[PDB]
């Protein structure tokens, strides 16, 4: 309220952005790339998929067992 | 830092990409009525920020010692076990 | 766009005279001035020893009145709580009921000490 | 019983005979000594009525009215403080003589033994009452609301006079005991709908359900601020009571008898919520809305449910606490105002921070929100009615739809927003009020701590 | 060509829009005359009892408790019975009735010809 | 998906009805059916208190991890082993399911083709 | 947050409205009316005086739009509005 | 002039967007595969992936307005996050929004449908 | 009074682009679309029949409507903004400060001395005022809402103490 404000605003000038309060938004900055990569070289399967989709049109008919195709 | 006003002439259209604009006024023939007030939201201290994705790009050079951190613990895990 | 005589004098004495009132507006030195209260004395040594204002003194009374909400706020309260549980709840039947925790086929129960048999034979897909 | 009602008899000399200011005092000191005595009266043994003489009998059902009588005298006792404090010194006697006769009056009305003593002092609340709406009034109409009220109370009272004379001369008795013990079903003959039509309407007419309710709206909105909540306190619950006691004889008729009423009242409680929107006084909106729990009440009653009875029984205790609690605060901003405009001082927040306070949770309770013994006197009739038939929720539901669409709409137009520049006048507000409206909502949670007293007699 | 407005009862057209209000005879422009006068007269009592200190008490209008009465008082000695009242009067003063009624004695009896012989369930419905 | 399309788009007798799936006999061409093993207990699952929808064939892989989950504490990255044996069952049980259905599906064309080359054969 | 000292709002009139070029500086003033003192009328005003009140943070009346013409009645209007005293 | 709101509203977007391995994850994300793998209402299902295209779209929305780098605002800058307590409650949550996705999701006793096999598309 | 051809079209031209700077956001795009050029209110000044001005004010108000935003700019103390009426909570009326106590009138001594001498001046400046309103005040109820001034020294405005004590607009 009073004068001698901590961002005392110079005129249409930054408002000394403060370094400080920079490095620790950077510090949650690599923070998020920590979560996203270190999680994926940790495991990849969980955004990989593990086990891979058997498309049912590729498959062999003893599995499937249809009485005998001709019949 | 009380009240820091600065001169006015140094702030008008010239550099800013507002003078492109004023070319545009300039083709339609006219003078910007207004296109000095801005000007410091045309220079680089305020304007001509990161992308979007550089935005979300934040430090992401750190992310990328992130990767070699985290593979070579991994690898120096498996190494002497 | 048609400022006649009489309203620039209207706007503009109403403005000082407003200016003027806010001038009266400013509390003088003695104002706002309340009136003498209790203050604790124990909170009173506290205080006397924060004028100096050192960092391990403002920590210790940081943990000091962090200690007086623990103390009030975190065991007084397990202090009632418990003599209504344990004491007066679980006076009553049915009160306080339990989920039983999982017991498990490989458990032993610590008052029977009998152990319910493993699990039998897996399939053994090995990865 | 003679332990609560010979002080409130012998009380009336010391008002009428002592100095011309320490009246209100000493009148004020002795209604909160034999509210205290009465208190003591709550207790209620097994299932057994608590009888006292051959003459007066109490029980659960009882016990709360009268209690809340006993607690009220003192309520208006100070609150016509303002008033009344420019009137003459026997004026002044004559009113506290004519509040002290009323509640004389209605705790003999709740603990009547015999059906015709209990409706000698059921007409005898007309008295006091309408010679407190039209002497003490303000405006010109009160002469046409005592005419409306008397002549309504009247013309309903009559027909139960003839019907009381003569289940005396049929059964042998009108004792409430013995009627009920032995009760005989009232068949289907069509001189028994009449008989039941002329046990019932008489209740119904000061129980103002929909259509028959003209008189409350227009004589609650210029009776007496010490009046108003007394009729919209008590008399409208006595003719509950009286539902209480005379359904006992009036089975199975009812069962297929009260259709009309029944749903004359969940449509009219949906139409006087409805009219509720719009009211350009305050005091008439507190009216209809007290129109629309009584129409709540008296689906209850009509259903014959425990469950219903159990909701009825608190909500004549929580509808009339809480509409002389919405009176008090329209009477203050009233004698403040000196008018009883809707929307003439919206914002009074900004001048008087506790009041609306005061109004918050006044409003509140007219709400009927958990876990206040409104909420609770309301949802046993929910129960009940759709146990009873199934879709009524709809109804009611509209009705729980209603209900705080015009309390909170009043307390917007009222204390929220801002103050309305033209008037000055409006001083801080007195600690007679808020003192009033104070012991008028703390016991209201206080016995809600405690629903067992006011649960209902079926417990 | 542009999407044109059209006035509604809720949603009326807006002032600039209406073909008329651009469309000013001077016989208009004379018709709203001085009202701006006997409105400035009404604030000038306003603002004087307003700024008078000797007045102190609430200042209110005839024009609040004529709405007050007019909505209140002034209904019946000017109203008729008209053919039109008569009618949507009867209309929703037996309409709602007589259906609420009909449809909760139908679903009644409905449970009462659902439970003489056993269809309907009262298994866990003790608290009735 | 190609189910839908060759169903809800195209013939819906073509390809199995999700709601209908199976709808055939059990050994359709499985002569001697072994049913599953029996590896999974209730009364074991119920003492883990399992819920029931999770009640399934998979659920010995299931219980064995409480176990180690109850043994565990404080931790949350033990217990792997087993749970990737559940999870390569759930795999199983997925593979199982869509197998079957991709079984009654090639048995559902085999249906058509039946039906009209044995009884359309005039 | 300022209270917006009547030097504050002066200031920013000294940038606003003696941020318009089409009138050179030398014949500018905090008293100059801009329809006969400048030669261009309150048209020439409207424009700018949307700009102005989208850097105070405040909306002037569109019914005070007329008559609102010098620097003085703009740090007139700004003062009684914002409470401008300091 | 409003970096550390930045991050963290774009990590929040990304989130709201399933953003693997965060609290998006095992969220959205989740609730997506199971409704594309559950026998759920086709109109419900595409409308789901709508939703999260849309999620997408005003999540970036607010990133390319307010930190578009084009400035707009009154002359005297306001834009600045220096109170340490403001710091401090942002970045508590911030832990949670980064951690807390996953710091439950495994710890939990194994309590939905485990269905790991499923089509790639 | 009656809003004149001018004042339409200023009012037109306000409300035009408040609106289309938030059509197109950027000061840029704004300065271009100002700049699609403002003389095209400017090419057509020669309309000596005013029927044709009314014919292009049938074009100009009647194509405002369908360019401009279904949910324009607003600002907060606007109305219908954000902060319109958010300060009307805290403030209160001036006459609020005789119904205060001799425990508060003492607590804030010289407040109440100097609002006592203001309230004098106000007691010297009514019956001086309203003599001055009455004299001069055409008959029929004056002629405008023009509020007639202080014409002597000393002496005070008509009609004054609500306009200055009016609550501030900050009074938290
Ligand atoms: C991109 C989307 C649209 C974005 C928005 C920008 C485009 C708007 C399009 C409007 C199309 C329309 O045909 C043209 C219009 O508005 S014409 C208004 C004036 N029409 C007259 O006939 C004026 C005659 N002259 C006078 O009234 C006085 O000389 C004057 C008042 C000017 C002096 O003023 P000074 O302040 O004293």
């Amino acid at each position: 309220a009073g004068g001698g404000v901590h961002i005392e605003p110079r005129y249409r000038q930054f408002p000394q952005l403060t370094r400080s309060q920079l490095i620790q938004a950077e510090f949650f900055s690599a923070t998020m790339w920590f979560w996203i990569l270190w999680r994926f070289w940790h495991d990849s399967d969980a955004v990989l998929g593990h086990f891979p989709y058997p498309d049912p049109s590729q498959w062999t008919d003893e599995e499937l067992g249809i009485l005998p195709d001709d019949e | 830092s009380k009240m820091e006003l600065p001169d006015y002439k140094q702030w008008k259209i010239e550099g800013t990409p507002l003078e492109t604009v004023q070319e545009k006024l300039a083709a339609r023939g006219l003078r910007d009525p207004w296109g000095r007030n801005e000007a410091w939201r045309y220079s680089g201290g305020f304007a001509n920020n990161v992308s979007f994705v550089g935005a979300l790009l934040k430090g992401f050079k750190w992310g990328f010692a992130a990767f070699v951190v985290a593979v070579g613990a991994e690898y120096y895990l498996e190494s002497q076990n | 766009s048609g400022y006649t005589p009489d309203e620039k004098l209207r706007l503009q004495q109403l403005r000082e005279l407003r200016r003027r009132w806010l001038k009266d507006q400013e509390l003088s030195p003695r104002e706002p001035v309340l009136p003498p209260r209790r203050v604790w004395p124990m909170e009173q040594f506290w205080n006397k020893f924060l004028q100096d204002g050192a960092p391990w003194k403002n920590v210790i009374y940081k943990t000091y009145r962090h200690s007086i909400f623990a103390v009030t706020h975190v065991l007084i309260p397990v202090w009632i709580i418990h003599y209504y549980l344990k004491y007066h709840v679980t006076a009553k039947p049915y009160t306080v009921v339990e989920r039983k925790p999982r017991i498990f086929p490989g458990d032993t129960i610590l008052e029977t000490g009998e152990v319910i048999p493993l699990m039998k034979e897996f399939p053994d897909q090995h990865h | 019983m003679l332990k609560i009602i010979i002080p409130t008899t012998m009380l009336l000399p010391m008002t009428w005979m002592s100095k011309h200011n320490m009246i209100w005092i000493n009148a004020t000191v002795h209604s909160l000594l034999i509210s205290l005595i009465s208190l003591s009266l709550l207790n209620q043994l097994g299932e057994n009525s608590l009888n006292f003489s051959l003459t007066f009998f109490s029980d659960s059902l009882s016990a709360p009215l009268l209690v809340l009588t006993t607690w009220l005298l003192p309520l208006m006792l100070m609150a016509s403080q303002s008033h009344l404090s420019k009137e003459t010194t026997t004026r002044k006697k004559l009113y506290i003589t004519m509040l002290i006769l009323l509640q004389l009056f209605l705790i003999m009305t709740f603990t009547a033994t015999e059906l015709i003593l209990f409706y000698i002092l059921f007409e005898a609340t007309l008295v006091p009452t309408l010679i407190i709406i039209t002497r003490w009034g303000n405006q010109t109409e009160r002469l046409n609301a005592g005419l409306y009220f008397l002549f309504y109370t009247l013309a309903g009272s009559l027909p139960l006079l003839v019907a009381l004379v003569y289940i005396q001369n049929t059964t042998g008795s009108l004792n409430f005991l013995i009627i009920h013990y032995w009760s005989h079903p009232l068949s289907n003959s069509w001189s028994n709908i009449f008989m039941w039509l002329a046990c019932i309407m008489a209740f119904m007419v000061k129980m103002p359900l929909y259509g028959l309710h003209l008189w409350l709206p227009k004589a609650h909105v210029e009776a007496p601020i010490a009046g108003s909540m007394v009729l919209a306190a008590v008399l409208l619950k006595l003719g509950g009571y009286g539902m209480m006691r005379i359904t006992t004889i009036l089975n199975p008729l009812t069962n297929y008898m009260a259709y009309p009423f029944l749903m004359l009242s969940m449509w009219g409680m949906i139409m006087t919520s409805s009219i509720c929107l719009r009211q350009t006084d305050l005091k008439s909106l507190i009216a209809y809305s007290s129109v629309s729990h009584m129409a709540l009440v008296i689906v209850a009653i009509m259903i014959q449910t425990p469950w219903s009875f159990m909701g009825a029984t608190a909500l004549m205790i929580a509808h009339g606490l809480t509409s002389s609690m919405l009176f008090c605060l329209a009477n203050t901003n009233y004698e403040r105002v000196h008018s009883r405009t809707m929307i003439l001082a919206r914002g009074l927040q900004t001048l008087l921070p506790l009041m609306a306070t005061w109004w918050l949770m006044a409003s509140l309770t007219n709400l009927a929100l958990p876990p206040s013994i409104n909420l609770i006197g309301e949802l046993f009739i929910i129960t009940a009615s759709f146990s009873w038939s199934n879709i009524t929720i709809i109804l009611m539901g509209m009705n729980m739809m209603i209900t705080a669409l015009y309390s909170l709409y009043m307390l917007i137009t009222t204390q929220r927003g801002k103050y309305t520049h033209h008037i000055n006048n409006i001083k801080a507000s007195f600690t007679r009020e808020n003192a009033l409206m104070a012991l008028h909502i703390l016991p209201l949670l206080l016995l809600t701590l405690n629903p067992k007293m006011i649960l209902g007699p079926l417990y | 060509s542009f999407p044109k407005y059209k006035p509604s009862r809720l949603a009326t057209l807006p002032a600039t829009l209406d073909p008329a209000e651009y469309d000013i005879s001077p016989e208009t422009r004379k018709a709203q005359a001085e009202r701006l006068a006997i409105r400035s007269r009404l604030k000038r009592e306003y603002l004087l009892q307003y700024n008078d200190p000797n007045r102190l008490g609430v200042i209110e209008d005839p024009a609040l408790i004529r709405w007050t009465y007019a909505r209140s008082a002034n209904i019946y000695p000017n109203f008729r019975p008209t053919p039109k009242t008569s009618l949507l009067g009867a209309l929703f003063g037996i309409g709602p009735l007589f259906f609420w009624y009909y449809v909760f004695k139908t679903d009644r009896d409905k449970k009462e010809k659902l439970i003489q012989e056993g269809k309907l369930d009262q298994t866990f419905n003790i608290s009735y | 998906g190609a189910h839908l399309a060759r169903r809800y788009l195209g013939d819906a007798s073509k390809e199995p009805d999700p709601l209908r799936m199976p709808t055939f006999p059990p050994d359709y061409g499985f002569p001697e059916r072994k049913e599953r093993e029996m590896v999974a207990t209730q009364q074991e699952m119920n003492d883990a208190q399992l819920m029931l929808q999770q009640r399934d064939y998979c659920a010995h892989y299931l219980i064995q991890l409480l176990k180690c989950k109850r043994d565990s504490f404080p931790n949350f990255l033990a217990c792997k082993h087993e749970q990737h044996d559940w999870d390569y069952c759930e795999h199983l049980d997925y593979v199982k399911r869509m197998k079957e259905f991709e079984r009654e599906r090639r048995l559902l064309q085999r249906k058509k083709r039946r039906e009209q080359r044995e009884a359309e054969m005039a | 947050a300022p209270p917006l000292t009547l030097e504050a709002i002066k200031d920013r009139v000294l940038y606003v409205l003696k941020l318009y070029d089409k009138i050179d500086p030398e014949k500018l003033s905090v008293n100059s009316h801009f329809m006969k003192d400048l030669g261009l009328d309150s048209l020439d005003q409207v424009e700018i005086i949307m700009a102005m009140e989208d850097e105070f943070g405040f909306e002037i009346p569109d019914i005070d739009a007329e008559k609102l013409m010098c620097p003085q009645e703009i740090v007139d209007y700004i003062a009684d509005k914002k409470d401008v005293y300091e | 002039a409003m970096p550390f709101t930045t991050t963290a509203l774009i990590i929040g977007s990304l989130a709201l967007t399933g953003m693997p391995y965060l609290t998006g994850f095992y969220s959205k994300d989740l609730i997506i595969e199971a409704v594309n793998m559950s026998y759920t209402n086709a109109w419900a299902l595409l409308m789901t992936l709508i939703a999260t295209s849309l999620t997408a779209a005003y999540s970036t929305r607010i990133i390319f307005f307010a930190f578009l780098g084009k400035p707009r605002f009154p002359p005297l800058v306001l834009i600045n996050e220096n109170n340490p307590l403001l710091i401090n409650s942002i970045k508590r949550l911030l832990i949670g929004s980064i951690f807390a996705g996953f710091i439950i999701s495994n710890n939990i006793p194994p309590m939905t449908v485990p269905n790991t096999t499923m089509p790639l598309y | 009074a009656y809003l004149t051809h001018q004042q339409k079209v200023l009012r037109l031209y306000k409300r035009a682009l408040r609106h289309l700077e938030s059509w197109c956001v950027h000061r840029d795009k704004y300065r271009y679309f100002a700049c699609l050029m403002r003389a095209r209110f400017d090419e057509h000044k020669n309309e000596k029949d005013m029927v044709k001005a009314t014919q292009l004010l049938r074009q100009a108000e009647e194509e405002f409507w369908y360019g401009q935003h279904p949910q324009p700019y607003i600002f907060p103390e606007s109305p219908g903004g954000t902060s319109y009426e958010r300060y009307e909570c805290y403030k209160v009326p001036e006459w609020c400060l005789d119904d205060w106590h001799p425990s508060e009138k003492a607590m804030y001594p010289d407040y109440f001395a100097k609002r006592e001498q203001w309230k004098r001046l106000r007691r010297e400046s009514w019956e001086r005022e309203v003599k001055q309103l009455q004299e001069e005040t055409p008959p029929g109820g004056p002629r405008t809402e023009a509020l007639p001034p202080a014409r002597k020294e000393g002496d005070l405005p008509p009609l004054w103490w609500h306009i200055v004590t009016r609550p501030r607009e900050r009074p938290m």
